[PDB]
DNA sequence: TGAGCGGCCTCGGCACCATGTGACTTA
DNA sequence: TAAGTCACATGGTGCCGAGGCCGCTCA
C-alpha cells in the first residue's frame, strides 16, 4: 500500500530523474568546472534525501492516524450492532422486580 | 390480413363478354375464372338448385402485397331473389373504378354488405369447413373468440370478449354430436346455458378465429388468400329478401 | 374522550389528563402504556400503575375508579 | 440550458425527414442527437465564425456537401420555404 | 468518515504542492539563477504524464481499492469475533427494554421472550446464568399462582353461591 | 457504496445462517425421528399415533380440536420451562 | 417549428438582411449536416440488420464524419 | 442522519407546485397556511395572530385562489416548499379526489399462514419505518388519518442522486408510494408501481410492521381498482366484503329485523310479491308486455344484480363499480375440460350486465352467480361451480 | 363576457401473445 | 421433394400515464 507513495515520491525526484551526466550536460552553460557540479549534486542527494525521509515520515503518520480513525469508526458500528452484558443484566434486574 | 369488403348486386351480370372492353379501359389484361361450386353438398343443407357460378377477376400485374394484388370474387344463382354479390380484397385505387365500369355496363345497383348476428355465427360456421381435393368436407377447428362492443349508459359496460380454445370447442361439437354447423348448434347453445348470453341478441362486431380469419359486421379479413366456397354462399343467402 | 378501532382492542383514553392507552386481548389487558407526561409524574409509579392495570377488564374498571379517587 | 436545444424542437425540426426516409428513433437516440446538436453548432461556429461571400461555399465545399452554388440553392430548395428560397437566390 | 477525499486532499497539498515549491526553493537556495531555471525545466519536462491530476487520481483510487480490502479483511475479522450475545437472538421486549422502553409493558411478552432467553468474565457469566434461572423460576411460580388463583376463584364463586 | 456493501455483507450472512439454521433443524428431526421414539422403548399406547402422525398419512389432534370447543374444556396445561429446567417446588413456595 | 425559428436560435446565439440571409444559409447546412449523419446512422443499422438506430450507430458515423472533417 | 427530517427544503419546480396548489379550495388553502406557519413558520414577518387577520381579510376580500397561491409561493415560502408542505398538500389532493387514485390490495399473511390484522402504533411505526428506509434511501414518510374512512394513509417518498450541468445541490424527488393501513384488517391497500422502490417500501414495511414474527404480504388482485372508500367495501373490513351482488342482501339486513320486533310486520305475515319463472326454455322464442309484470322482471333483475328490491341507494351503478373482470368457466362435459375465458371492460361490469339484462338480451333466469356480481372484483376460474380466484 | 372542471383521447411506451418466413431436418 | 421442428424478427392487441383541447358551465 505504502509502496505507491514510495514510488510516486521516488519517481519525482530530481536525483532519481536526473543523472550526474544529464546534470553536467546541462549545466555546462554556466560553469564548466566538474568539482562545483559535483558538490551542487552532492547538495542535491542531501536534501532531496532529507526531504524524502520526511515525506515518507509523514506519509507514516497520514497512515497510522487514518487506520486508527476508521477502526474506532468500525469498533463503534459493531458496538452498535451489538449487545454488551452489562446492559443486557441490568434489564433483566429491572425485569425480575417487575415479575416480582 | 386481406381485409375483403362485401357487395350486393342487384342483377345477374355474365363476365365473359365484355370483359375486353374492361381491359382496354384498363390497359391491362384481368385473369377471369370461371368455376360452377355446389356448395350445400350435405344432404341436410338440400340436394337441389345448388349450383353457384364463381368469378375469380384479378388484376394481375405483380405478385408481393396486396397493392398490386386486389382480387375479385363474384358468386351467382339465377334461382335467388337477389342473383348476386362481389367481394374484393386490398386496398388499390382501380377496384373503385373497376366498380364504376361495372355499373355503367351492365346498369347494376350495388349497396354494401352487413351481417347481423346469427349471419356472422353462421359465417364462422363456414369458415371452418373445407372442401379436400378427393371430394371430401373437413372441419378445421380453430380457437374462436367472440368479441363485443355493448352500447350501454355511463358508457358501464365498453366491451367484452368470450374467448373459447381450439379443444374445448371440438370437444361441445362433440358433445352435442356428428353436425356440420358447430358455433350454431353446439358453442352458442353452450354459451346460452352457461352464462345466459344469447349471442344472437347481443351487440357482437367480430368473431376471431386465430390463424385464419376474423369477420366483423362489414368486413371479412383472412389470413389465406383466397376466400372459401361456403362463406361466399352463406353470404349470398345473408342477402336475399 | 376516547377513540375506538373497529374491534375496540386498541384504545386510547384520558382519566384526568394522563393518555393510558390499552392493547387488549379476549376480556383480558395484555398491554398497557401510560403516555402524558407531568412534572409531578414519575417513572418508576408510572411502570408500578402499569403493571397493576393489566388484567380483566371488570378488574381495570375497578382499580381505575379506585386510584381515580 | 439556455444553449442545449431541447428534444421536442428536434422533433419538430427533423420530424418530416425520419417519415419520408423511414427512420426510427428511440429515446437514448434522441438525447443522444439532442447532446450532439451542441457538438455540430460549435464545429459549424469553429469553421466558420464571421459570414461574407466567398468563405461560406468554399467551407461548404471543404464539408463535402455541396460541388457549386448549384447545390447551395437546391439545398436551399429542399429546406426552405417558397419566400425564403427566392429570398436566398436573390442573394445569390 | 469521508476517507477519500482525506486521501485525496492529502495528496494534493502535501504531495504535489509541496513538492514542487520544496524543489523551487531548494534550487534557488542552492547557490544559481539560470542553473535553477534550467534544472526545473528539465524536470518538468521528464515528468510529463506522471503528475498530472489524471495520475494522482488513479494513485488515490489504487489505494483506495488497496484500503477496502483491508476493510473487508478487517470486517471479517471484526465480525467473526463477538463478545457477548448480540441482537436478534432475543426477544422484542427484551431489545426494547435494553434501548429505552417504548412504555408498552406488557407481562406475557416478557415471559415468552426469557423464556426463550439463551444461556451459556466467569463471574458475569455465572450471575447471567443465576439470573437467568431465577427468571425462569418467576415465570413458572407466576403460571402456577394464576392457575391456582383462578381455581380458587371458581371455589369461592361455589361457596358465595351456597352462602347467598 | 461501502456502507451499502456491508449492509447486504450481513444480509448474506443471515440468509446463510437462516438456511442452514432450516436444514440443520430437518436433518435434526428425522434423525431425532429415526433415533428416538420409533425404537422398542416406544409406549404401546403411543403406537396409535405415531400410526397416524407418520405410518399413514384423522383421529388424532383433530379430535381434541374438535372436543376443546363442543365441551369447552381446558387441561392442567404444562408448566412452562426451558434447557430441562425443571420446576423447583421448595422455590416456588417460598416465592 | 420553422427553419426561421433555427435561425433566431443562431442569432440568439451569436447575440440586417444579408446577415438574415447568411444565418438561413448556416441553418440550411446545419440541417444537411444532421440529414447527413442520421443517412448514415441507417447506412450501418441495415449493415448491421437492426431496423432502428442506437446511440453507438451514430456516434460511429459522426466520428467517421468528423474524421474526414 | 440519512433519514429525512420535516425542516429540510427539495428542489421542487415552481411551476407544478403552482398547478398543484390550483386544484385545492380555499378554505383547505387557509387552514393549511396557519397550520404551517404555527407549526414551521415562514419568510413573512408578522403574529400568528397578524396572519390569521390577514387570511381573514382575505376570505372576506373574496379574493381568488390564484392570488393566495402566488402569495404562499412568493412571499411566504420564496425559497421553496418543505417536504411536510409537499407531502400534506398531494394529501389533501387525495382527500379531495378521491377517484384519481388506484389501489391494489395485499394481505399480511404471517407464519402458518393464518392472516394477521394489522394493527398500528402510528407515531412509533412511522419512527421505525423512517428509521429503517433510512439504511437505503434519502426517506421521509407521512402519515394521517381519513375523515371519513377508518384508514391510516401513509405516504413514503424517495429521494435519489443528482454538456457541463452547471450547479443544483438538489435532492430530486421521485413519485410517492402510498400505502393505506386500514384499522383492523389484514388487507393493505398499496399504490400501484412495480419498480424496484416500491418493492423496497412494501418490503421495508413488512419488516416494521412485525417486530415479533414474520410478516410476507401476499398480493390479492392485480388489477388495480380506483376510489379507495370503493376497495374499503370490496376488499376493507366490513359487512360487503364476501357478500356482493346478489347478497348484498345479507351485508346490508334489511330484510331481517330483531327478534324483539313487532311480529306483525314480519316477511312471512305480510308476505312478498314475486312472478312465477318459467324452467323452460321460452326466452329465445320471443311485445307490450303489461307495466305491472314489467315492473316485477325490472325488480327480479335488480335483485339478482344488486341484492335488493329497491337497491343500495343512474339506477344501474352498482355499490362498487368495477373496471376489469375475467373469468374462466370449466366444465365437465363428458371426461373433457371444457374451458371458456370470459374477460370484460367497462366502467362498471355489472352495472353494464344488468343494463343487458333489462334489455332481454341476458337471460336473468340463467345468469350465474359470479357473472350477477357475486365477489366482485374477482377474477378467477369456476370449476365444479365453485369459484376460486387467481393469484 | 371569462375562467374552469371533466370526459375525451391520442401520443407512445411498455407488455404480451400472435405470426409469417427462412434455415434445417425427415421421408 | 412434401412435410415437419426450430428460433427468429416483425405484426398487433391491450394497457396506462401524461397532457392537451374541448364542452359546456356557471358567475
Amino acid at each position: 500500500s505504502e509502496q505507491l507513495l514510495h514510488n510516486y515520491v521516488s519517481d519525482s525526484l530530481l536525483t532519481t530523474l536526473i543523472s550526474f551526466q544529464e546534470f553536467k550536460q546541462q549545466l555546462q552553460s554556466y560553469t564548466s568546472d566538474e568539482q562545483q557540479l559535483q558538490h551542487w549534486y552532492e547538495l542535491l542527494q542531501a536534501r532531496d534525501a532529507r526531504v524524502t525521509s520526511e515525506l515518507e515520515a509523514r506519509i507514516k503518520q497520514f497512515f497510522i492516524t487514518l487506520r486508527s480513525r476508521l477502526l474506532r469508526f468500525l469498533e463503534s458500528e459493531q458496538l452498535s450492532h451489538s449487545l454488551s452484558l452489562e446492559t443486557l443484566i441490568d434489564a433483566l434486574y429491572k425485569i425480575n422486580d417487575l415479575l416480582q | 390480413p386481406y381485409t375483403w369488403k362485401f357487395l350486393g348486386i342487384s342483377k345477374q351480370l355474365s363476365l365473359e363478354n365484355g370483359i375486353a372492353k374492361l381491359n382496354q379501359l384498363l390497359n391491362l389484361e384481368v385473369d377471369l375464372d370461371i368455376q360452377t361450386i355446389r356448395v350445400p353438398s350435405d344432404p341436410d343443407g338440400g340436394t337441389a338448385a345448388d349450383e353457384y357460378i364463381r368469378y375469380e377477376m384479378r388484376l394481375d400485374i405483380s405478385n408481393l402485397d396486396e397493392g398490386t394484388y386486389s382480387k375479385f370474387i363474384f358468386l351467382g344463382n339465377s334461382k335467388m331473389e337477389v342473383p348476386m354479390f362481389l367481394c374484393y380484397c386490398g386496398t388499390d385505387n382501380r377496384n373503385e373504378v373497376v366498380l364504376q365500369w361495372l355499373k355503367a355496363e351492365y346498369g347494376v345497383i350495388m349497396w354494401p354488405i352487413k351481417f347481423e348476428q346469427k349471419t356472422m355465427i353462421k359465417l364462422a360456421d363456414a369458415s371452418i369447413v373445407h372442401v379436400t381435393k378427393e371430394n371430401i368436407e373437413q372441419i378445421t377447428w380453430f380457437s374462436s373468440k367472440l368479441y363485443f362492443e355493448p352500447e350501454t349508459q355511463d358508457k358501464n359496460l365498453r366491451q367484452f370478449s368470450i374467448e373459447i380454445p381450439r379443444e374445448s370447442c371440438e370437444g361441445l361439437a362433440l358433445g352435442y354430436g356428428n353436425t356440420m354447423h358447430p358455433y350454431n348448434d353446439a358453442i352458442v347453445p353452450y354459451i346460452y346455458n352457461e352464462t345466459g348470453m344469447a349471442v344472437e341478441r347481443l351487440p357482437l362486431t367480430s368473431v376471431i378465429l386465430a390463424g385464419h380469419t376474423k369477420i366483423m359486421r362489414e368486413s371479412i379479413v383472412t389470413s389465406t388468400r383466397s376466400l372459401r366456397n361456403r362463406v361466399l354462399a352463406v353470404v349470398l343467402q345473408s342477402i336475399q329478401f | 374522550d376516547l377513540d375506538l378501532d373497529l374491534e375496540s382492542s386498541m384504545v386510547s383514553f384520558f382519566v384526568k389528563d394522563i393518555k393510558v392507552e390499552l392493547f387488549v386481548k379476549q376480556n383480558e389487558i395484555v398491554s398497557c402504556s401510560i403516555l402524558d407526561d407531568i412534572h409531578d409524574f414519575s417513572q418508576n409509579n408510572k411502570s408500578k400503575w402499569e403493571i397493576a392495570l393489566l388484567g380483566s377488564l371488570d378488574d381495570l374498571e375497578l382499580k381505575l375508579n379506585h386510584s381515580f379517587a | 440550458s439556455i444553449k442545449p436545444l431541447q428534444i421536442m424542437d428536434l422533433k419538430h425540426l427533423t420530424r418530416q425527414f425520419l417519415n419520408e426516409n423511414r427512420i426510427i428513433l428511440p429515446k437514448q437516440t434522441w438525447s443522444t442527437i439532442q447532446e450532439e446538436s451542441l457538438n455540430i453548432m460549435d464545429f459549424l461556429k469553429q469553421k466558420i465564425g464571421t459570414l461574407q461571400k466567398q468563405e461560406l461555399v468554399d467551407s461548404f465545399i471543404d464539408m463535402g456537401i455541396i460541388n457549386n452554388v448549384d447545390d447551395m440553392f437546391e439545398l436551399a430548395h429542399e429546406l426552405l420555404p417558397l419566400e425564403l428560397q427566392s429570398r436566398i437566390e436573390s442573394y445569390l | 468518515t469521508d476517507t477519500y477525499n482525506s486521501i485525496s486532499n492529502f495528496i494534493e497539498n502535501e504531495l504535489t504542492a509541496l513538492l514542487s515549491s520544496d524543489d523551487y526553493l531548494m534550487d534557488d537556495l542552492a547557490g544559481p539563477n539560470e542553473v535553477c531555471r534550467l534544472l526545473k525545466a528539465q524536470v518538468i519536462e521528464k515528468r510529463k504524464d506522471a503528475m498530472s491530476r489524471g495520475k494522482q487520481d488513479l494513485l488515490s483510487k489504487e489505494i483506495y481499492d488497496n484500503e477496502s480490502e483491508l476493510r473487508a479483511s478487517q470486517s471479517q475479522q471484526i465480525m467473526e469475533l463477538v463478545g457477548d450475545i448480540p441482537k436478534y437472538s432475543l426477544g422484542s421486549e427484551l431489545r426494547n427494554r435494553v434501548e429505552g422502553e417504548p412504555q408498552s409493558t406488557s407481562i406475557e411478552r416478557l415471559i415468552e421472550d426469557v423464556l426463550k432467553l439463551p444461556q451459556m468474565d466467569l463471574k458475569v457469566l455465572s450471575e447471567y446464568s443465576n439470573l437467568r434461572k431465577d427468571l425462569i423460576l418467576k415465570c413458572q411460580a407466576l403460571q402456577i399462582g394464576e392457575s391456582k388463583l383462578s381455581d380458587i376463584l371458581s371455589q369461592t364463586n361455589s361457596i358465595n353461591s351456597l352462602t347467598t | 457504496n461501502e456502507r451499502l456493501e456491508a449492509i447486504l455483507s450481513r444480509e448474506q450472512n443471515l440468509l446463510e445462517e437462516t438456511r442452514k439454521l432450516c436444514m440443520n433443524l430437518k436433518t435434526n428431526n428425522k434423525k431425532r425421528l429415526t433415533e428416538k421414539l420409533i425404537q422398542k422403548d416406544l409406549h404401546p399406547v403411543l403406537n396409535k399415533a405415531m400410526e397416524y402422525t407418520y405410518g399413514l398419512e384423522p383421529d388424532g389432534p383433530v379430535t381434541f380440536r374438535n372436543d376443546s370447543h363442543e365441551l369447552n374444556l381446558m387441561l392442567n396445561d404444562p408448566i412452562k420451562s426451558t434447557a430441562d429446567v425443571r420446576l423447583d417446588k421448595e422455590e416456588v413456595l417460598s416465592l | 417549428m420553422d427553419t426561421e425559428a433555427l435561425a433566431n436560435y443562431l442569432l440568439r446565439q451569436l447575440s440586417s438582411s444579408q446577415e438574415y440571409n447568411k444565418k438561413l444559409l448556416l441553418a440550411c447546412g446545419f440541417q444537411a449536416i444532421l440529414r447527413k449523419i442520421l443517412l448514415d446512422a441507417r447506412t450501418r443499422a441495415t449493415a448491421e440488420g437492426l431496423r432502428e438506430v442506437y446511440p453507438y450507430h451514430i456516434e460511429a458515423a459522426t466520428q467517421a464524419f468528423l474524421d474526414s472533417q | 442522519e440519512l433519514r429525512l427530517e420535516d425542516n429540510y427544503v427539495p428542489t421542487s419546480d415552481t411551476l407544478v407546485v403552482f398547478k398543484q396548489l390550483m386544484k385545492l379550495p380555499v378554505t383547505v388553502l387557509y387552514d393549511l397556511t396557519l397550520s404551517w406557519f404555527a407549526k414551521f413558520g415562514g419568510s413573512f414577518d408578522g403574529d400568528i395572530y397578524l396572519l390569521t387577520e390577514t387570511l381573514d381579510l382575505l376570505i372576506e376580500k373574496g379574493v381568488r385562489r390564484n392570488v393566495i397561491v402566488n402569495r404562499i409561493l412568493y412571499v411566504y415560502w420564496p425559497d421553496g416548499l418543505n417536504v411536510f408542505q409537499l407531502a400534506e398538500i398531494d394529501c389533501h389532493l387525495m382527500i379531495s379526489k378521491p377517484e384519481k387514485f388506484k389501489w391494489l390490495p395485499s394481505k399480511a399473511l404471517r407464519g402458518d399462514g393464518k392472516p394477521y390484522v394489522v394493527k398500528l402504533q402510528p407515531a412509533k411505526f412511522i419512527e421505525n419505518l423512517q428509521t429503517d428506509l433510512a439504511k437505503i434511501y434519502h426517506c421521509h414518510v407521512y402519515m394521517f388519518k381519513h375523515p371519513s374512512l377508518p384508514v391510516l394513509i401513509t405516504r413514503i417518498q424517495l429521494f435519489d442522486s443528482n454538456l457541463d450541468k452547471f450547479q443544483g445541490k438538489p435532492l430530486i424527488s421521485r413519485r410517492p408510494y402510498y400505502v393505506a393501513f386500514p384499522l383492523n384488517s389484514p388487507i393493505i391497500f398499496h399504490s400501484v408501481d412495480k419498480d424496484i422502490y416500491a418493492r423496497l417500501v412494501l418490503q421495508s414495511i413488512s419488516r416494521t410492521i412485525s417486530e415479533r414474527e414474520t410478516i410476507i404480504f401476499k398480493p390479492v388482485q392485480k388489477i388495480p381498482v380506483k376510489s379507495i372508500h370503493n376497495i374499503m367495501t370490496l376488499l376493507g373490513p366490513s359487512r360487503f366484503a364476501e357478500s356482493m351482488g346478489p347478497w348484498e342482501c345479507y351485508a346490508s339486513a334489511n330484510f331481517e329485523r330483531s327478534p324483539l320486533h313487532d311480529y306483525k310486520k314480519h316477511q312471512g305475515l305480510t308476505g312478498k310479491k314475486v312472478m312465477v319463472r318459467e324452467f323452460d326454455d321460452s326466452f329465445l322464442n320471443d311485445g307490450k308486455e303489461e307495466p305491472e309484470i314489467r315492473r316485477l322482471r325490472l325488480e327480479k333483475n335488480m335483485i339478482k344484480f344488486k341484492g335488493s328490491a329497491n337497491g343500495v341507494m343512474s339506477r344501474y351503478s352498482s355499490l362498487v363499480p368495477i373496471e376489469k373482470v375475467g373469468f374462466t368457466l370449466k366444465n365437465e362435459i363428458n371426461s373433457r375440460i371444457i374451458t371458456i375465458k370470459l374477460k370484460f371492460n367497462g366502467n362498471d361490469i355489472f352495472g353494464g350486465l344488468h343494463e343487458l339484462c333489462d334489455k332481454n338480451l341476458i337471460n336473468i333466469d340463467k345468469v350465474p352467480g359470479w357473472l350477477a356480481g357475486e365477489n366482485g372484483s374477482f377474477s378467477g376460474t369456476i370449476m365444479n361451480g365453485d369459484f376460486q380466484r387467481e393469484q
